[PDB]
């Protein structure tokens, strides 16, 4: 994964 | 839910284009990401690694690097820069 899927993984979340 | 960050943060947020001072967490953290993105701080073979200890991010989180894999810790070092607007 590339840091902006990554940081998509996490934002999804919250 | 609205957070009001605190004024290194807010600072990183208009940094990228962001105009409020008054943002959801998503929000929050979708210019923290691009920030990070585009200052390209992370580590090219392990791209949830995050090298902040000569930036801004650095003095902001107290760290000089994370991983995205440590969330409770992403949002501990975020929320410490932020208050919950009642």
């Amino acid at each position: 994964l590339t840091f902006x899927e990554y940081x998509q993984l996490x934002l999804s979340a919250a | 839910t609205l957070v009001r960050p605190k004024p290194l943060l807010l600072k990183l947020l208009k940094s990228v284009g962001a105009q409020k001072d008054t943002y959801t967490m998503k929000e929050v953290l979708f210019y923290l990401g691009q920030y990070i993105m585009t200052k390209r701080l992370y580590d090219e073979k392990q791209q949830h690694i995050v090298y902040c200890s000569n930036d801004l991010l650095g003095d902001l989180f107290g760290v000089p690097s994370f991983s995205v894999k440590e969330h409770r810790k992403i949002y501990t070092m975020i929320y410490r820069n932020l208050v919950v607007v009642n």
